[PDB]
RNA sequence: CGAGCAGUACAUGCUAAGACUUCACCAGUCAAAGCGAACACUCAAUUGAUCCAAUAACUUGACCAACGGAACAAGUUACCCUAGGGACAGCGCAAUCCUAUUCUAGAGUCCAUAUCAACAAUAGGGUUUACGACCUCGUUGGAUCAGGACAUCCCGAUGGUGCAGCCGCUAUUAAAGGUUCGUUUGUUCAACGAUUAAAGUCCUACGUGAUCUGAGUUCAGACCGGAGUAAUCCAGGUCGGUUUCUAUCUACUUUCAAAUUCCUCCCUGUACGAAAGGACAAGAGAAAUAAGGCCUACUUCACAAAGCGCCUUCCCCCGUAAAUGAUAUCAUCUCAACUUAGUAUACCCACACCCACCCAAGAACAGGGUU
RNA sequence: CUGGUGAUAGCUGGUUGUCCAAGAUAGAAUCUUAGUUCAACUUUAAAUUUGCCCACAGAACCCUCUAAAUCCCCUUGUAAAUUUAACUGUUAGUCCAAAGAGGAACAGCUCUUUGGACACUAGGAAAAAACCUUGUAGAGAGAGUAAAAAAUUUAACACCCAUAGUAGGCCUAAAAGCAGCCACCAAUUAAGAAAGCGUUCAAGCUCAACACAAAAAAUCCCAAACAUAUAACUGAACUCCU
RNA sequence: CCUAUACCUUCUGCAUAAUGAAUUAACUAGAAAUAACUUUGCAAGGAGAGCCAAAGCUAAGACCCCCGAAACCAGACGAGCUAC
């Protein structure tokens, strides 16, 4: 219930997805020492890191392939100018 | 006979009235996709099942990030009825090496680099 | 006719992709309709106006009578007897005849033209000869008339004849 | 009364099926999702020419890992310690 | 619709890269270069393995056409045997057939619509159907007991009629009740005879064979006709001819109890009609059947049972026909408000005498009496 | 009866601990279609390097024209594919969607082709092999969702009036506006040389004119119902959560 | 109260009203070669004559069921029933 409302508020449709209710540790020592991280949280943290690294990997790969294409166009255009420089017309043209 | 479907190129041409409804920008296209499978590959042709595996969409409701390039879009145009496509938004920018462990993909498509799980003081 | 059993996926497609006529916020019949565009007057209507004007101008005695549902043989027989005394029986539609009297000297004859009416006209006011012909049928009433541009009732015609 | 000849949903004379109100709404909900999918596939970030060869190095390196894993298959090492450790089955107290 | 060839060559010689391939294999197909000569034949198919036989070698040999070919073997069995498999009921919006509407051509003197109805169309039902534009052939009556449908054969009510009246015709409504007995004959059905208010159409695993029975499916014998050299065969003709079941389970074992119909008389020889002819409605009296009882007599018979004998038998029906009166100041019976016509009782009831006996009560049990 | 004999049976039936893993539908030949052999598919081991997806480019003229598409296929997304070794097993599959085939057969039957599902899970369509939702497996007295509930009630209606050059000529026993042909004028404020009816034929009439959209079968109908409180909520073995 | 259409076998698909089973105890059904693989020994050699070998050879481990016909043949036994 209320999944559509949560999506409009920037939250997940399932409250168990993320947020304070899920990500926060479930317990801590009475002395005050924080509890060791839960197994589910460690799995999510590793899973999110892999997603984050893929985002960086894909974003840098497109920029590298976009700069490379621009350099080929710059190199190709320069080749046209070089061939016309070494020619001196004569005869009728002079 | 039932065969593969060729989607006309006219379909994938955004109209001026579409940009004011979804908030996209033709002059500054989004760099990455957020593809999420929301439909079962069961009762679908085998070539649609193969593409789902190629896109890493085996598990449903599991967001995956793909590059907004024609070759990848070509596979998306085949299984566009089984997936949900959303642009990846980076209000804080790309994650850094010190932010890899603090990222979180929200349902709005934004990938924040500071996940504190704390109410806004504002 | 949906003879073949459509597939349910196809059947839902037909139901979702159904024509939806646009519905105005306010029904057009409830809005004040625009005034009807004017038309050109009928050539017969303007021909009657010229004919009617001649009747009121040429002859001075006009007798207004109600065209009762007499038999055609009896109604033609009375017309012939009036013709012996040079008394015509003019009939004009009221929808053209009333507006003519609305803008005219004879503006007070308007209530007399209610229902089936007929006009008895003659160059010379032979009132006495006309009354005796009308006395043959007690059910034929003389509503009124206008002699020498003067409005008179049936009683005046009796006094005028005497 | 009310017999359906043959089977219900198959054959020539089938049981009639009718579309409910929420059946239409569910299909419209699916259509709106796919309608927005057509919008995001209309704005590629790079063209066909720019994209070409932008991932050749990574794809070639990724396949060499498959070749390395496939061509490194071999029977495992056999240790003399494992053979001698079976003699502990008869280990007893004095 | 073809093919089981033919014709031109006589280097239609010899060798050899790379490929195709009738979805396997077998088989089949193309081919540069080279030697040797000259200066990969046409043709869609035009074909046959191995073994074996012949021959010095070369090479050749099968309508092996059941054409991946067994060196060489038919018919019949109802005298049949064995191992297995399949099988009234069920699917069928095209064609065809039937029924009811639609169409309004046409019959009916006139006259679409009192009736009837062509080409067709729309619904319901039944049936047929992918190839020899061949011939033939692959469950049903009866007895008992019935259940149900209505698309009603009879009885009832109501419109129309080319309805005077009696009879009829047609349509709406009605399944409460009823729907006979015989002679031949029988893909088991018709014909005929005598009646009846009528001798309904169907469905129910021929409704119903652990209730019964006849025929067929067809048989072990036998002939007649026809077929075959014969064995034997033929939906052909005829004669003869074996299934059984001790009820475990379900269901059921006194709906306690409202009757239908005919004839005669009466009205009446009346209404009607020129007469001939000839009614309704109302009443009465005798009948048959059905249901439920009974033994006074009769009869079969005797402390009794039984019928052939006697007694009793009680509601309505929904189609329509009309008033007042609006939408639509008339009118109009009204899926307008509205008015009228036809729009239940009876039975059963109180219950620790009880051993035992008796009983018109009863399989046991139970029940009634024992004053 | 004994022996050969434990005859043979492509046929029927049966085939005994636990747990996990991979795993379904092209064909050819056959005294063959109840079988077998090969291929395809599947399994295991091994070796090797590309495999799938796919941008252009490219693939016939005919009988005049015409489909969804297919082949090939760099990038790219991906992790498989080929080969070597060793064998076994499976095969008329069924139904649904679509295009067709069978003398030019709308359905149905039979048979091809493409795809899906079923012979593997669960939820929903009433019960439900083939429709829809959904697949990777455990525990929970958590959560968010997917598909997912049939609509429809249909027929009023004109008011008023009509005299006349005439039976317009023709042919017909005579057929007159109204059997038939020709012409289609015309008096009157305004009326068809007649649009329907009825006369052997006439006569009588109305109108034009003038004013004023079905359904019925067999044991017994079949959830109960409800036009009125601001679309959210319910809902899986899918996903999330310990 | 709620939920749940017995098992095996045979077919595309069995709650199937298709096959088998009253139940208990005992008995009752996968036997092997070449090649390949795996693990030792030795090695251009291996093997306790013979045999194989262009890394082979030797040894071991590891794969191939049960019941049921009508029949056919040989040798005996039967006419105390029945046919004559
Ligand atoms: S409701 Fe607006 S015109 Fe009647
Ligand atoms: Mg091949
Ligand atoms: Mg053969
Ligand atoms: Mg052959
Ligand atoms: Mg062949
Ligand atoms: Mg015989
Ligand atoms: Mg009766
Ligand atoms: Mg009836
Ligand atoms: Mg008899
Ligand atoms: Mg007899
Ligand atoms: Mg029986
Ligand atoms: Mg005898
Ligand atoms: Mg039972
Ligand atoms: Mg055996
Ligand atoms: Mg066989
Ligand atoms: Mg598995
Ligand atoms: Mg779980
Ligand atoms: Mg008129
Ligand atoms: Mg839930
Ligand atoms: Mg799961
Ligand atoms: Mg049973
Ligand atoms: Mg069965
Ligand atoms: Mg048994
Ligand atoms: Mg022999
Ligand atoms: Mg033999
Ligand atoms: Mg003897």
């Amino acid at each position: 219930a209320g999944g559509q409302w949560r999506l409009q508020q920037g939250l997940a449709a399932n409250p168990s997805g993320y947020g304070p209710l899920t990500e926060l540790p479930d317990w801590s020592y009475a002395d005050g020492r924080p509890a060791p991280p839960m197994k589910g949280q460690l799995r999510r943290k590793a899973e999110r890191e892999t997603f984050a690294r893929r985002v960086v990997l894909l974003s840098q790969e497109m920029d590298a392939g976009l700069q490379a294409w621009q350099l080929r166009q710059q190199k190709l255009q320069e080749e046209q100018r070089k061939q016309e420089n070494a020619l001196k017309p004569k005869g009728a043209s002079l | 006979k039932f065969t593969r479907s060729r989607i006309p190129e006219k379909v994938f041409q955004a109209s001026p009235e579409d940009h004011e409804k979804y908030g996209g920008d033709p002059q500054n296209p989004h760099k990455l996709h957020i593809v999420t499978r929301i439909k079962s590959t069961r009762r679908r042709p085998y070539w649609e099942k193969d593409i789902i595996k190629m896109l890493g969409l085996e598990k449903a409701h599991t967001p995956q990030v793909h590059k907004n390039i024609p070759s990848v879009n070509a596979k998306l145009k085949v299984v566009k009825h089984l997936i949900r496509i959303k642009p990846l938004k980076l209000p804080q920018g790309l994650p850094a090496e010190e932010n890899m462990s603090n990222t979180c993909l929200k349902s709005t498509g934004e990938l924040v680099v500071q996940w504190h799980l704390k109410p806004v003081e504002q | 006719r949906h003879r073949r059993v459509m597939h349910f996926q196809r059947q839902k497609l037909m139901a979702v992709t159904e024509y939806i006529p646009p519905k105005p916020a306010i029904h057009p019949s409830c809005l004040p309709s625009p005034p009807s565009p004017p038309q050109e007057e009928i050539g017969l209507i303007r021909l009657l106006r010229r004919e009617i004007a001649a009747v009121f101008q040429d002859n001075r005695m006009i007798a207004v009578c109600q065209n009762v549902a007499l038999s055609a043989e009896d109604k033609l027989l009375m017309r012939h007897q009036l013709r012996k005394h040079k008394i015509l029986m003019k009939v004009f539609p009221n929808q053209v005849l009333k507006p003519f009297l609305e803008d005219s000297k004879y503006q007070n004859l308007l209530p007399l033209f209610v229902g089936h009416n007929m006009l008895l006209v003659s160059e010379e006011p032979k009132v006495k000869e006309m009354v005796r012909i009308l006395r043959t049928v007690p059910f034929l009433p003389l509503l009124g008339g206008c002699i020498d541009d003067t409005i008179l009732s049936r009683q005046g015609f009796i006094n005028y004849s005497k | 009364r009310g017999r359906i000849p043959g089977r219900q949903w198959i054959g020539k004379h089938r049981r009639p099926r009718f579309v409910s109100l929420r059946a239409k709404q569910n299909m419209i909900r699916r259509l709106e999702i796919e309608a927005e999918n057509h919008y995001w596939l209309s704005m590629p970030y790079m063209t066909r020419e720019q994209e070409r060869g932008h991932a050749a190095v990574r794809r070639r390196e990724a396949f060499e890992a498959i070749k390395a894993a496939a061509t490194s298959k071999f029977p495992p090492h056999r240790f003399i310690a494992d053979q001698l450790d079976h003699l502990n089955v008869t280990k007893k107290w004095s």
